[PDB]
C-alpha cells in the first residue's frame, strides 16, 4: 500500500512533467507551423504582386 | 491574398488610366510622323521617290 501510494504520486508527477514537455513541444510546433504558413502567405503575396 | 489581390487590382486600374493617357500623348507624335512614314512607304512601293 505504501509503495502504491508513492508510485501513484510519482506517476502523477511524471504525468505533470510529461504534460509540460508535451505542451512545450506543442507551442514549438505551433510556432513552426505559423512560421511556415506565414512564409507561404508572403511568397504567394509576392507572386501575386 | 485578398489584400494583395485588392492592391494589385487598384494598381492595375491606376495603370490603365495612366496608360490610356500616355497613349493619347504618343498618339499625337504618331500623327506627326505619319506623313513622313507614309511618304517613305509610298516611295518604297512605287520603286522610286514619291
Amino acid at each position: 500500500l505504501a509503495d502504491a501510494d508513492a508510485m501513484h504520486a510519482k506517476a502523477l508527477a511524471d504525468a505533470k512533467a510529461e504534460s509540460e514537455k508535451v505542451t512545450e513541444e506543442a507551442k514549438q510546433d505551433s510556432e513552426r507551423i505559423a512560421a511556415q504558413l506565414s512564409e507561404q502567405a508572403g511568397s504567394e503575396a509576392e507572386r501575386i504582386k | 491574398r485578398a489584400q494583395a489581390s485588392g492592391e494589385v487590382a487598384q494598381t492595375l486600374t491606376q495603370a490603365d488610366q495612366q496608360l490610356s493617357a500616355q497613349g493619347d500623348q504618343v498618339r499625337s507624335g504618331l500623327e506627326s510622323s505619319v506623313d513622313g512614314l507614309s511618304a517613305k512607304l509610298a516611295s518604297r512601293i512605287l520603286g522610286v521617290d514619291v
